[PDB]
DNA sequence: GCTTTTTTTTTTCACAATCCCGGTGCCGAGGCCGCTCAATTGGTCGTAGACAGCTCTAGCACCGCTTAAACGCACGTACGGAATC
């Protein structure tokens, strides 16, 4: 469908909270959609990549463990 | 029951146990945790075999020795861990050596 | 027989991080004194955290260690926060901070 | 009267609660259906464990958390309370993710 | 009729003719007794290959180089056109260099 | 006295014009200082060990290469 | 000097939200069990690196000359930061 609405205003303000945020621009919303895509199309094309050396229709969490290490991004916790 | 073991996966985890009953006895630790505990392990462990294994390569040797493995030690720790670190793997070779 | 962990005095498997270096394309060879040394490097790390980790836990009135107190334990220390600094501790959840010019006056 | 906090109050409230909690804090399934959507530009029917979604949801809530520290700094730099597009866009610049 | 240039027209030039060239910009001598200097308290009776000390150099001029271009950016972002102490801070800090 | 103050604010001044800058407050050319010491520190610290390790008194230019290397800013045309 | 006027400052005073407590009940930490597979023990061969002994590279010490860059300082413009709106 068209899911990256789906990561609404009220999560990415949640998130900003967390991150200590205080105050918001309006147009954080829409700037903040674009980065998390960006990163999930490179993150993901690595996954993929990887799961498709390995002959599968199904990718697995080492294929994103080992994506996200790919990226400096190491994830300690999915079999890492 | 049910046929066919499920087929082996090796952890740290019964180590890690271990190592927590000597510093905290009265202490246990959580599933997700226990992962973590083992995606650090893991990482640590890459981390040091692959400097020693660069340190090898640079200086033109085939063997990794417990030398190679101080001196990656000394290059990815910070200051005080790599101390200790460096303390506890020399008692570890001293200990074994020793006790052949 | 008793295991080489029982000869150098550690808890983790220095027969299973020999054959682990033997087996990760590191050399073409391993000194016996490698995969001890190595197996005590990452009990001591180990041990480093756990107590840590602990101390998080009761701290939080809690027996169990969870993936925050790992968190806590770790980023609360300037030398595994660096040891650490691009791993990323699931379900950790950050330290509180809210910086000093936000707060009212 | 009707009670009413200040603006800036309950801003606070919402951070040292969610700094506080450790619990994901976007939709778990808005979430799934943007994995596979993207997923699809790559290669066409896949699936997924669903802890290479909770991994992949793990790693873009760190990624962005951290992002918003660094996005609050350069608002504060230039003295203000308030994060726009050119503070992430400054920060990212700096981290070397944008050119 | 003593001629004279307005503030930032000289500095303007400047830029323009460092950004052309590629030459070291830091005194060799001076630079190399600093790293002597430095070596020292790690080990003593250090000797340094020439081409040692060369790259240290290399690599000591590129790294503030790109941390002024990172600098700038902030002080600009702050309404400025001077760069600052906390400029350099907040880059270093966004760059993961500092806490 | 410090070899520190070697690197003198003229030198400073052409680095920051090759990044760019135009106007430079008092202040930086000891900050810069702090800064490029910390650098030289844990660069040359992680070479003189590769030194070290080799069992050599002499510090080779593959030694810097190998220490910029693991700094995560890595060196052309020195023996790479 | 003191009265009047006025903002501060400071205290009462309701109300929302967040914190502790015990009570409950459920589910995965935890440990036991029996089997399997990888570690150990104890053989042999082979060479990889420690070692001595030599070469001779290039890294250091040092001097004397020529500028070129570094250093102060006199001067003022344009920036920064404060304040108000
Ligand atoms: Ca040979």
């Amino acid at each position: 469908r068209d899911n990256i609405q789906g990561i609404t205003k009220p999560a990415i303000r949640r998130l900003a909270r967390r991150g200590g945020v205080k105050r918001i621009s309006g147009l954080i919303y829409e700037e903040t959609r674009g980065v998390l895509k960006v990163f999930l199309e490179n993150v993901i094309r690595d996954a993929v990549t990887y799961t498709e050396h390995a002959k599968r229709k199904t990718v697995t969490a080492m294929d994103v463990v080992y994506a996200l290490k790919r990226q400096g991004r190491t994830l300690y916790g999915f079999g890492g | 029951g049910k046929k066919r073991k499920r087929s082996r996966k090796e952890s740290y985890s019964i180590y890690v146990y271990k190592v927590l009953k000597q510093v905290h006895p009265d202490t246990g630790i959580s599933s997700k945790a226990m992962g973590i505990m083992n995606s650090f392990v893991n990482d640590i462990f890459e981390r040091i075999a692959g400097e020693a294994s660069r340190l090898a390569h640079y200086n033109k040797r085939s063997t990794i020795t417990s030398r190679e493995i101080q001196t990656a030690v000394r290059l990815l720790l910070p200051g005080e861990l790599a101390k200790h670190a460096v303390s506890e793997g020399t008692k570890a070779v001293t200990k074994y050596t020793s006790a052949k | 027989a008793k295991t080489r962990s029982s000869r150098a005095g550690l808890q983790f498997p220095v027969g299973r991080v020999h054959r682990l270096l033997r087996k990760g394309n590191y050399s073409e060879r391993v000194g016996a004194g490698a995969p001890v040394y190595l197996a005590a490097v990452l009990e001591y790390l180990t041990a480093e955290i756990l107590e840590l980790a602990g101390n998080a836990a009761r701290d939080n009135k809690k027996t169990r260690i969870i993936p925050r107190h790992l968190q806590l334990a770790i980023r609360n220390d300037e030398e595994l926060n660096k040891l650490l600094g691009r791993v990323t501790i699931a379900q950790g959840g950050v330290l509180p901070n809210i910086q000093a010019v936000l707060l009212p006056k | 009267k009707p009670h009413r906090y200040r603006p800036g109050t309950v801003a606070l409230r919402e951070i040292r609660r969610y700094q506080k909690s450790t619990e994901l804090l976007i939709r778990k399934l808005p979430f799934q259906r943007l994995v596979r959507e993207i997923a699809q530009d790559f290669k066409t029917d896949l699936r997924f464990q669903s802890s290479a979604v909770m991994a992949l949801q793990e790693a873009c809530e760190a990624y962005l958390v951290g992002l918003f520290e660094d996005t609050n700094l350069c608002a504060i730099h230039a003295k203000r309370v308030t994060i726009m597009p050119k503070d992430i866009q400054l920060a990212r610049r700096i981290r070397g993710e944008r050119a």
